[PDB]
RNA sequence: ACGAGACUCUGGCAUGCUAACUAGUUACGCGACCCCGGUCGGCGUAACUUCUUAGAGGGACAAGUGGCGUUCAGCCACCCGAGAUUGAGCAAUAACAGGUCUGUGAUGCCCUUAGAUGUCCGGGGCUGCACGCGCGCUACACUGACUGGCUCAGCGUGUGCCUACCCUACGCCGGCAGGCGCGGGUAACCCGUUGAACCCCAUUCGUGAUGGGGAUCGGGGAUUGCAAUUAUUC
């Protein structure tokens, strides 16, 4: 039930790509980073999109990425 | 006379006194809150009114 | 078809079996005296407060849907 | 007001007038 | 010396009640009825269990006063139910040490979530085209 | 008719500020150029470049009813960006419905 | 006592009526065309009658009593509110009415409604629904 | 001098606006002003059949239309209330003021 | 020391029955052998003196909650309206036998009338509801 | 008294689960053991949060049926306790263990599936689920229409099939289900 | 890019926040009754805002750990937790000879219009009954029916334009239905602490078309209306 849309991939592909240096494991610094980084009007869509940037940066850690 | 039985029917209450104050037809009318109404009509001017659709 | 006529006032031999025979037991509910000894299941529950008051019965749990008594302690 | 209509019906009054 | 007020509300359904805990005996009253005539008498063992799990120590300087609104009849049971257990959680926190509040708090997670946690199931709304929320009327076919 | 006391009551008219984007004014704008005789495809497409013209995001106008013959035929015209879901159509689609009629029919000008 | 008692009856006649007495009197007595489980309780409420024992203990001069009871109610003390046949439109009296009665009252509205020629009336001939119910759906077994 | 602001809107945030300039206002008089109570919001319900005629499956609207109700007690004289009230009006809500 | 409250609400009616019993002095009505209770019932209560039951019954719903007046004694005595074949609803009690309990209960200083309608109960009235409560308080050790 | 939880009154432990294949999905004795069978909900929430049910609630669940019946859990918490006196007031055993002693003798071991119809073993609980139908069906089918009450019936069930006299509906049923699926394999 | 999702509304949650004589609380005082010490929706004014109310926010994201998986998308069980899948509203392109001319003073065309298809007035009709189907209500009982006693809701609604017609506490007459005098409420201010039923507690009932079932039909008592027969309803 709980894929990401492209929406919040993109928004979370390019966040990494930007401001790369700011994010981290913890989530709950890179929810409030997204605070300061984006102008996002949900609250519910805030959360999502700063969850797979924890969800790619445990993975950018290990290795490459495709995207 | 004429005058004298040409609306010597009471109107005092029944449907067929009360109508839609848009249309003068006396279905479906909506008494609640005296919108006084038909609910065709209603929907019309469902939005103008005030009613909305959140739920 | 089959119809069980039941007791509604007791027999001589069925009150001599029900003063007798019902202690026996290890159960005494007013549903299986009436379906055993042929006798109905009100007049089954209005026999027991009679025994209640005897003291050769042992009320063990009484509710409107269900009493059950049973055989007096052996000590 | 003499008739002194409730509030329920005082935005129902004004929202017909307003259609 | 001054009080100690601790009010805790416990919730299973819309019932809600509020077990207020102050110094005193262990006389732990519902709407001024202690816990052994509040029909209905089939759930008895459910208001005891507090007392059962905890025993009469822990409500010894603890003296109980549940106001209960609103629900129906076994809602209102697990509502009581609720509040005086949290009270007791409550009330051996504010005033006291944390470590028999840890104690006394793992005694009942371990008996059943609900004596703390509240479920937060409601009345799913009804939808039109149906008698209930997840039930349609009988379809007509031929 | 709604039975106000004389001097209560004062009317005023100011010009709808970038009058491009509302949907009535630019469905009454096509409900005359039809009841003018101007043509269906030519008069729409004028309304429809108009609106664009005025920094719009997309537009949509439907016209339904006899065009061209007996039949009923419908003439959507659609070009930009136009979300119709959700409640942000609530307050991004100012939609007009308006009736108009020609002399064989009624033609229904949805402007959105 | 609980026990089968001497002068036991099983099998009764009241007012031309079989009641088997292995009943309540409470439900005993309605056997009868027009006395019903409403009106069997307030004659036996009339007189000390302990209403626990069944129409076969029942003494057999105290059935005297429960009858008289039940054929003068105003004068034993039952309401005018209570009655099943109340100010009846040929002799005009608030009686309550029992078995073969209750055939003849009955027969009185139908001999009465034929010859009035009445709209109520025509319906009971023809053998339909009376008190304006709907025939279209319902009442179907009971014509063919 | 027990004058109640009775705030009665059908939108949030203009009712918000609103009792939001009868406090800023207020408070530079030096008079004390009890903080905007809330009433519990009264939801009118209307479930008409959408369809014109009867015929299709039996759909239906829920029209609400929720209403917001305030009062904002004042410890002033009867003539301070002219003042602030009629400065800075909007059409979402009805301020009406109760004397006693 | 202990009040209704304290005590089996379900048996203190009969405690109530019995000192209205032994009293003696409420004047019953005289419908009362051929009553139907509420127009909702089907037949006449079991109990030959159903009034001494619900007469106490009454004053221990006038002492949880004070001014019960007659609308309010309907409602606290309602049950199922069992409509045969259509629906089952909810139906009130009786007007009469509800106003004869409650003015047979103003005699013996028990109930008493207050401003704003509504029977209380009065200071003596507390007594004779708690002296019995004190009696199963002790028939139940 | 909180060094053992008396059911009502009956006795948790000395409750032997006699089929070590159902001893897991048969859950009242560790962790499980509360007074009332009632207890708040949230047994199908999950898939198998059904098989860590005390087993007497899943019991008391399972009568409530037939329509009338249904969400009447106070009414039927009393029916089951009142079976449990008429099981010690015969057997002399605690009703627990003649509950576990029919549940394991209920259950079918096998049930006919169609991939005529082929014969397939039943999961573990398959069977405590098929047992408490199985016994709940004879209890309401035997008291239908009868001077007999639930609890009589509901009792008589119990003890029966932990006799495994096959006078008991479930026994029938088990032992009929296991004689088709054997006829089919 | 549209639709999906996001979105808006709703269910859950904050013993933090901003708050309340139209919402309560624990108090404090006083008053009754109970045998030093309780109950109380009986009467009122110091601290409050847990309960209630509705404001801004806060939180939940497969975010945590372990399996599974190109090690990706994810999924699975568990951990912590008020929530680990609350529901609804909205709703694409392209359409259908779908329904509505009986919702409209939306309307094209035909038909009509003093011998009316307009119109309004009394009666009848839509209900009619050998019959066939659809949606339903009530049931076939003892997991029950009856009679007492008991103990708890939440949506809402309510004196209106023309338009009379509002919900109604309280007090007497009366078995019921009601009838009649007194006051509140345009409403978190009055009904109302909506004493709702199932259920719970105790009686009576006993396998019997039985106290299950209330179809059927006679008799009278009322109400609403200008009027009720083809029983308006009770």
């Amino acid at each position: 039930g709980r894929v990401r849309t492209k929406t919040v991939k993109k928004a979370a592909r390019v966040i990494i790509e930007k401001y790369y240096t700011r994010l981290g494991n913890d989530f709950h610094t890179n929810k409030r980073v997204c605070e300061e980084i984006a102008i996002i009007p949900s609250k519910k869509l805030r959360n999502k999109i700063a969850g797979y940037v924890t969800h790619l940066m445990k993975r950018i850690q290990r290795g490459p990425v495709r995207g | 006379g004429h005058q004298q039985l040409y609306w010597s029917h009471p109107r005092k209450f029944g449907q067929g006194s009360r109508s839609c104050r848009v249309c003068s037809n006396r279905h479906g009318l909506i008494r609640k809150y005296g919108l006084n109404m038909c609910r065709q009509c209603f929907r019309q001017y469902a939005k103008d009114i005030g009613f909305i659709k959140l739920d | 078809r089959d119809k069980l006529n039941n007791l509604v006032l007791f027999d001589k031999a069925t009150y001599d079996k029900l003063c007798k025979e019902v202690p026996n037991y290890k159960l005494i509910t007013p549903a299986v005296v009436s379906e055993r000894l042929k006798i109905r299941g009100s007049l089954a529950r209005a026999a027991l407060q009679e025994l209640l008051s005897k003291g050769l019965i042992k009320l063990v749990s009484k509710h409107r849907a269900q009493v059950i008594y049973t055989r007096n302690t052996k000590g | 007001m003499a008739v002194q209509i409730s509030k329920k019906r005082k935005f129902v009054a004004d929202g017909i007038f307003k259609a | 010396g001054p009080l100690q007020s601790v009010q805790v509300f416990g919730r299973k359904k819309t019932a809600t009640a509020v077990a207020h805990c102050k110094r005193g005996n262990g006389l732990i009253k519902v709407n001024g009825r202690p816990l052994e005539m509040i029909e209905p008498r089939t759930l008895q063992y459910k208001l005891l269990e507090p007392v059962l799990l905890l025993g009469k120590e822990r409500f010894a300087g603890v003296d109980i006063r549940v106001r209960v609104k609103g629900g129906g009849h076994v809602a209102q049971i697990y509502a009581i139910r609720q509040s005086i257990s949290k009270a007791l959680v409550a009330y051996y926190q504010k005033y006291v040490d944390e470590a028999s509040k840890k104690e006394i708090k793992d005694i009942l997670i371990q008996y059943d979530r609900t004596l703390l946690v509240a479920d937060p199931r409601r009345c799913e709304s009804k939808k039109f085209g149906g008698p209930g929320a997840r039930a349609r009327y009988q379809k007509s076919y031929r | 008719r709604f039975g106000f006391p004389e001097g209560s009551v004062e009317l005023y008219a100011e010009k709808v500020a970038t009058r491009g984007l509302c949907a009535i004014a630019q469905a009454e704008s096509l409900r005359y150029k039809l009841l003018g005789g101007l043509a269906v495809r030519r008069a729409c497409y004028g309304v429809l470049r108009f609106i664009m013209e005025s920094g719009a995001k997309g537009c949509e106008v439907v016209v339904s009813g006899k065009l061209r013959g007996q039949r009923a035929k419908s003439m959507k015209f659609v070009d930009g960006l136009m979300i119709h879901s959700g409640d942000p159509v609530n307050y991004y689609v100012d939609t007009a419905v308006r009736h108009v009629l020609l002399r064989q029919g009624v033609l229904g000008i949805k402007v959105k | 006592s609980l026990v089968i008692p001497e002068k036991f009856q099983h099998i009764l006649r009241v007012l031309n009526t079989n009641i088997d007495g292995r009943r309540k009197i409470a439900f005993a007595i309605t056997a009868i065309k027009g006395v019903g489980r409403r009106y069997a309780h307030v004659v036996l409420r009339k007189a000390d009658i302990d209403l626990t024992k069944r129409a076969g203990e029942l003494t057999e001069d105290e059935v005297e009593r429960v009858i008289t009871i039940m054929q003068n109610p105003r004068q034993y003390k039952i309401p005018d509110w209570f009655l099943n046949r109340q100010k009846d439109v040929k002799d005009g009296k608030y009686s309550q009415v029992l078995a073969n009665g209750l055939d003849n009252k009955l027969r009185e509205d139908l001999e009465r409604l034929k010859k009035i020629r009445a709209h109520r009336g025509l319906r009971h001939f023809w053998g339909l629904r009376v008190r304006g119910q709907h025939t279209k759906t319902t009442g179907r077994r009971g014509r063919t | 001098h027990r004058i109640r602001i009775t705030l009665t809107s059908r939108n949030v945030k203009s009712l918000e606006k609103v009792c939001a300039d009868l406090i800023r206002g207020a408070k530079e008089k030096n008079l004390k002003v009890k903080g905007p109570v809330r009433m519990p919001t009264k939801t009118l319900r209307i479930t008409t059949r959408k369809t014109p005629c009867g015929e299709g499956s039996k759909t239906w609207d829920r029209f609400q239309m929720r209403i917001h109700k305030r009062l904002i007690d004042l410890h002033s004289p009867s003539e301070i209330v002219k003042q602030i009230t009629s400065i800075s009006i909007e059409p979402g809500v009805e301020v009406e003021v109760t004397i006693a | 020391g202990v009040t209704v409250k304290d005590v089996n609400q379900q048996e203190f009616v009969r405690a109530l029955a019995a000192f209205l019993k032994k009293s003696g002095k409420l004047k019953v009505p005289e419908w009362v052998d051929t009553v139907k209770l509420a127009k909702h019932k089907e037949l006449a209560p079991y109990d030959e003196n159903w009034f001494y039951t619900r007469a106490a019954s009454t004053a221990r719903h006038l002492y949880l909650r004070g001014g019960a007046g007659v609308g309010s004694m309907t409602k606290i005595y309602g049950g199922r309206q069992r409509n045969g074949v259509m629906p089952s609803h909810f139906s009130r009690g009786s007007k009469s036998v509800a106003r004869r309990v409650l003015q047979a209960l103003e005699g013996l200083k028990m109930v008493e009338k207050d401003q704003d309608w509504g029977r209380k109960l009065t200071p003596q009235g507390q007594r004779d509801l708690d002296r019995i409560a004190g009696q199963v308080a002790a028939a139940k050790k | 008294t909180p060094d053992i939880k008396l059911f009502g009154k009956w006795s948790t432990d000395d409750v032997q689960i006699n089929d070590i294949s159902l001893q897991d999905y048969i859950a009242v004795k560790e962790k499980y053991a509360k007074y009332l069978p009632h207890s708040a909900g949230r047994y199908a929430a999950k898939r198998f949060r059904k098989a860590q049910c005390p087993i007497v609630e899943r019991l008391t669940n399972s009568m409530m049926m037939h329509g009338r019946n249904n969400g009447k859990k106070l009414m039927t918490v009393r029916i089951v306790k009142h079976a449990f006196e008429i099981i010690h007031l015969l057997t002399g055993e605690n009703p627990l263990q003649v509950l576990v002693n029919a549940i394991i003798n209920s259950g079918p071991r096998e049930d006919s599936t169609r991939i005529r119809r082929q014969a397939v073993d039943v999961s573990p609980l398959r069977r405590v689920n098929q047992a408490i139908w199985l016994l709940c069906t004879g209890a309401r089918e035997a008291a239908f229409r009868n001077i007999k009450t639930i609890a009589e019936c509901l009792a008589d069930e119990l003890i029966n099939a932990a006799k495994g006299s096959s006078n008991s509906y479930a026994i029938k049923k088990k032992d009929e289900l296991e004689r088709v699926a054997k006829s089919n394999r």
